[PDB]
């Protein structure tokens, strides 16, 4: 799922929890 | 504030929500946007457009291209021109009210002010300056002095408002979506009279917003039938579990659709469905967040659709036309088929995000689609 | 503080069917005439019900009055006795000591150099009444503080640095000799208080006039038929705090029948108007209607009376103007 | 400062045009324009001949539809100048010997014109007096939404006559719904909001360390006139004046137009670092002058 979020260039910048 | 925290069953809720709605996902977030007013498809997927913004492009010798889109609404009163402005301020992040008016002496823009009590000059900041990065609800637009509408110019042109007098010589950031919201001065709004001669102010004005729509109460008896149908049964709703008759105290897991009430949403054969708002607010933070980048195509069909448009409108305009097409145009354009590049969740602008960007500019200013 | 015996006592007053007739004489004994206006002073003080919805947005459930006419009519006996009756109220006269605050104020101790944030009496009144006197006399600020009150219901405070906002949820009812344009369209029922010349009405004001001086040593004489001012208190608390009403789908499509008609006729009188606002006023006078006679639904015959009242104090001054 | 292989990549030939499209290369179009604004930046020749002060401060002004790129011209000239103060209608103390950049300046009061009146005579602010050798640039748009080639200069931009006759060179800028015209702009647009860059010319545009420098060295040579070049400035003029007294509708070729000619052509010989000014600085100012004029025509 986070793999999705990074795919996007968006993980580094999302709060995980 | 609140953290928006995300977890990984929210990720997947998200990209299940995508992949089910590859198509149409525009819709279904217009729609559900604000389920309480009827109608006003295009002012909702404006204010969506506006909720999510566009790109700002920094080149190299250091210019800078605003991202940010703005919306005013004019048209008769009763129409729930307000109540959109209400849940944007409830639906976005860093939503700041006005009046319109001002926040006492300061004003919409920054300015300077003394105590009187020791004579110490402070630099107090409007809301504008304090809505940074954010949206302004303003509220009211035809009362405002003539200092905040010159200000307000070049607040909404550089973004960077400029104070130098007593001395104090600042630049502040007010770089800040402006949607705003006016009445007609004659009363009723006066369809043959220009925009700037019903709402009382100038021209250059309506020129700094992106979108001007004009919402007329029509007096069909259809439209009265349905509004006053949809008025009764949310004024007739009963939240579930609570006892008949009983009074409020008036005290002193993401879920993808709502559960659905015959009242409220209406029994459509149950073919409608409402996004909660929780889900919505954790979208648009996502959607938000992405940054696309244009395509060749999208550059061509824009460029030939901008000539038609142009032309279109150097013939006919025989009927009252709400703004002329100026290159500015091209702009809003750009930025509509980003935002809509970034609710659709893909990192490249197509053909079909220009497609919308021109209905809905096409709508705003011809009034008609297409 | 209510003991069992005062609730029987205000079970069995709301049982009887003629307890709207009632509650209009109640108010106001002293003052001759104006049934009408009283019956929509009755419908103010009961109020109407407060609703919210899935999205967050809260309906609010209050009923606004306005008494335009001549002078010498006695507003401000009536309005005084309205605000010595309501739960809670706050008496504020136009320009007068700036109308009291009627806004949140953040003065400074000069000696202690503390900052104190004062709310207005807007504040002070909520989930009450607000009784205003000479409307058209009042400041600006305060002017500006009425226009927010009355559209958002939340007063806020920017200055010195200091920025929070409050909240007051009151109805408003206000008195002027005549005629700002924006607040008197957020008004519900505007009531153009006229005079009449019929020789039996004006005999009898002067006699009672002329009696009340007489007797002014007989104060302590009694009136029947009425309800005592506690008694009052009591009831309309107890039925604030207790029955929040809803319509009925018969009085849903009555009302939404009438309001089809209405802009239908309307329109065709241009041709030669009543707006959804309107519509949610009507509503929220048929719902206080309902919670007065502490019942979870309001019939057709509260539809019916609030479109009189509405028919007798908004559609006339439309049409006298 | 400067080094001399910089002195040799800009002592090219036609390295007026280049400096001249190297001024904001985002906006298409407007080289006229860009070239007067390249004269005010870097100015003309101040001179004492027998005591007689001669101000050399060229001030520009902007006229024509609204949207037409006014403000990205008056930004960019406000970062590119070395001194400068932006502000509105409604300070030039601070901007002396800069720029001083004053956009919408139809909506000023003419309580504060008689100032500049005052300033755009003599340079000073008597109140005690301030200096205020300040080059101005404005920027105006018409008040009846659109411009009208009918109406005169001061009845679509309501503003005295003789205030816009001081301003050196008076610029008209109308907006043409061609075809053509539209769609090379809009790829133009296209293509700098995708390559986050201008689209490549034939010259390279220069960077604005090196402009600035380059700047502050033409600053330093001070040319004069020579005499012999003169008698073609009286004849040059005298024709002026003959077509002036043809048609009397437009602006008279005053003495403030001579003074302004003078001017521009000793910036010009002041670019290509000559201490005398020659036959091609006055052809320069006349064809500047002339562009003016027929931009002021409709
Ligand atoms: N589809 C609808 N069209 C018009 N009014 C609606 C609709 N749905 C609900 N309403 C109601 O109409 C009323 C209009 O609200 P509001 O006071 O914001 O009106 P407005 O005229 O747009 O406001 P403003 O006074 O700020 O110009 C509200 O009570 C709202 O709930
Ligand atoms: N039934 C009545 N109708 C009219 N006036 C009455 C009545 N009973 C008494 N009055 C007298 O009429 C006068 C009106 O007083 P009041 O100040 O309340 O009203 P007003 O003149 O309408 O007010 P305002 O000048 O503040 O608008 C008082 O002297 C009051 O005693
Ligand atoms: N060569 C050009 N011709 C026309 N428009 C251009 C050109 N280059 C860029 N534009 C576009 O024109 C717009 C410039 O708007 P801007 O705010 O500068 O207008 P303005 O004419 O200075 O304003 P106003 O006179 O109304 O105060 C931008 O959208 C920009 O992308």
């Amino acid at each position: 799922s986070f793999s999705w979020l990074e795919e996007m260039g968006v993980e580094d910048k999302i709060k995980k929890p | 504030e609140i953290a928006p925290t995300f977890s990984a069953d929210d990720v997947a809720k998200i990209k299940k929500f995508c992949k089910a709605h590859s198509k149409d996902i525009f819709e279904h977030l217009s729609k559900s946007l604000a389920p309480s007013i009827h109608g006003h498809e295009y002012i909702k997927k404006a204010i969506l457009c506006m909720l999510l913004g566009g790109n700002e492009k920094v080149l190299e010798n250091g210019t800078r291209i605003r991202g940010d889109i703005n919306v005013l609404l004019i048209g008769d009163p009763s129409v729930a021109k307000s109540q959109l402005l209400r849940y944007v301020l409830h639906t976005a992040p860093r939503a700041i009210p006005t009046t319109g008016r001002g926040s006492s002496g300061v004003g919409l823009t920054a300015a300077v002010t003394t105590d009187q009590e020791t004579g110490e000059r402070r630099l107090e900041a409007g809301a504008m300056v304090l809505a940074d990065r954010g949206v302004v609800c303003i509220d009211e637009f035809d009362k405002m002095s003539d200092m905040d509408r010159t200000a307000i110019h070049e607040v909404m042109e550089q973004g960077r408002v400029t104070i130098a007098k007593a001395g104090i010589q600042a630049r502040l950031n007010a770089r800040c979506s402006v949607l705003a919201a006016a009445n007609p001065v004659y009363g009723r709004y006066d369809q043959y009279r220009t925009p700037m001669e019903n709402i009382g102010l100038q021209d250059s004005l309506l020129s700094r917003f992106d979108l001007l729509f004009i919402v007329l109460d029509k007096m069909d008896a259809d439209n009265d039938q349905e509004i006053a149908d949809h008025v009764l049964r949310m004024h007739r709703y009963r939240t579930p579990g609570e006892q008949d008759g009983y009074a409020l105290p008036l005290g002193c897991e993401l879920q993808i659709y709502e559960k659905h009430d015959n009242l409220l949403h209406g029994p459509r054969k149950n073919k409608s469905k409402i996004v909660s708002m929780q889900f919505i607010r954790k979208y648009i933070h996502v959607a938000k967040l992405i940054k696309p980048v244009l395509t060749s195509e999208a550059a061509d069909y824009i460029s030939q659709e901008y000539a038609k448009i142009r032309n279109h409108d150097q013939i006919n305009n025989d009927s009252a036309r709400t703004m002329p097409v100026t290159a500015r145009a091209l702009e809003t354009m750009i930025r509509l088929s980003t935002a809509h590049a970034k609710v659709r969740m893909s990192k490249t602008i197509e053909r079909q995000d220009a497609e919308t960007a021109l209905e809905l500019v096409q709508f705003a200013y011809f009034k008609k689609v297409l | 503080a209510i003991t069992p015996q005062e609730e029987e006592e205000f079970r069995r007053l709301a049982a009887k069917p003629d307890i709207y007739e009632t509650v209009a004489k109640s108010i106001a004994p002293s003052i001759y005439g104006s049934s009408d206006i009283k019956k929509a002073i009755a419908c103010l003080l009961f109020g109407g019900s407060r609703k919210r919805l899935p999205d967050g947005l809260t309906r609010r459930g209050d009923v606004n009055l306005l008494m335009l006419g001549d002078p010498g009519t006695a507003k401000s006996q009536l309005l005084k006795f309205v605000e010595r009756c309501s739960p809670i109220g706050v008496y504020t006269s136009g320009k007068g000591s700036s109308a009291a605050g009627l806004t949140a104020s953040v003065m400074r101790d000069p000696v202690s150099r503390n900052f104190i944030m004062e709310g207005g009496a807007m504040v002070l009144a909520d989930g009450g009444v607000v009784c205003i006197d000479e409307f058209d006399k009042m400041r600006e600020d305060d002017r500006v503080a009425i226009h927010e009150a009355m559209e958002q219901q939340t007063i806020s405070i920017a200055k010195a640095g200091i920025t929070t906002t409050l909240n007051s949820r009151c109805s408003v009812l206000a008195a002027a000799n005549s005629v700002m344009p924006t607040i008197l369209s957020r008004f519900d029922m505007i009531f153009i208080v006229k005079d009449e010349h019929n020789e039996q009405r004006d005999m009898t004001l002067a006699k009672h006039v002329m009696n009340v001086h007489l007797s002014a040593r007989t104060q302590s004489s009694s009136v029947e038929g009425e309800v005592d001012l506690n008694t009052l208190k009591k009831y309309i608390a107890y039925c604030r705090a207790k029955c929040g009403p809803r319509l009925s789908a018969e009085a849903a499509e009555k009302l939404k029948n009438r309001y089809i008609l209405m802009r239908s006729g309307a329109r065709e009188h241009e041709r030669e108007p009543i707006t959804v606002r309107q519509l949610e006023a009507i509503v929220r006078i048929s719902e206080s209607l309902g919670k007065m006679k502490l019942q979870p639904f309001a019939t057709e015959t509260d539809v019916e009376e609030a479109l009189r009242l509405f028919q007798v104090s908004t559609l006339d001054a439309a049409m006298s103007g | 400062e400067l080094s001399e292989e910089e002195l040799r990549q800009i002592t090219e030939e036609d390295f007026y045009e280049k400096l001249a499209a190297s001024i904001a290369p985002e906006i298409y179009g407007h080289e006229d324009v860009k070239k007067a604004l390249l004269l005010l930046l870097v100015g003309g020749v101040d001179h004492s001949p027998r005591g007689m002060k001669i101000r050399g401060n060229i001030n520009v002004c902007l006229m024509g539809d609204p949207g037409v790129a006014k403000s990205q011209l008056l930004s960019y000239i406000d970062r590119l100048a070395p001194r400068s103060q932006y502000t509105t209608g409604r300070a030039l103390v601070l901007a002396d010997q800069g720029v001083c950049c004053i956009d919408e300046f139809d909506k000023m009061m003419d309580s504060d014109r008689t100032a500049i009146h005052e300033v755009m005579e003599q340079q000073t602010i008597s109140i005690t007096t301030l200096n205020a050798r300040c080059s101005i640039l404005a920027a105006a748009n018409p008040a009846y939404g659109r411009y009208n080639p009918k109406k005169t200069v001061e009845q679509n931009i309501q503003l005295p006559a003789a205030l816009l006759s001081r301003f050196d060179l008076l610029w008209l800028i109308q907006d043409k719904p061609d075809r053509d015209n539209d769609l090379r702009l809009a790829q133009h647009i296209t293509y700098v909001h995708q390559h986050s860059k201008q689209p490549p010319s034939q010259f390279q545009p220069m960077d604005m360390k090196l402009m600035r420098r380059y700047i502050t060295m033409c600053k330093s040579k001070q040319p004069a006139i020579p005499e012999s070049l003169a008698d073609y400035l009286t004849a040059a003029y005298v024709e002026m004046r003959k077509e002036a007294r043809t048609n009397k509708d437009m602006t008279f070729t005053s003495a403030r137009t001579l003074l302004s000619i003078l001017r521009l052509s000793t910036a010009l010989a002041r670019l290509r670092l000559e201490d005398v000014v020659e036959k091609e600085d006055v052809n320069e100012a006349m064809r500047l002058t002339e562009m003016s004029k027929d931009s002021l025509q409709g």
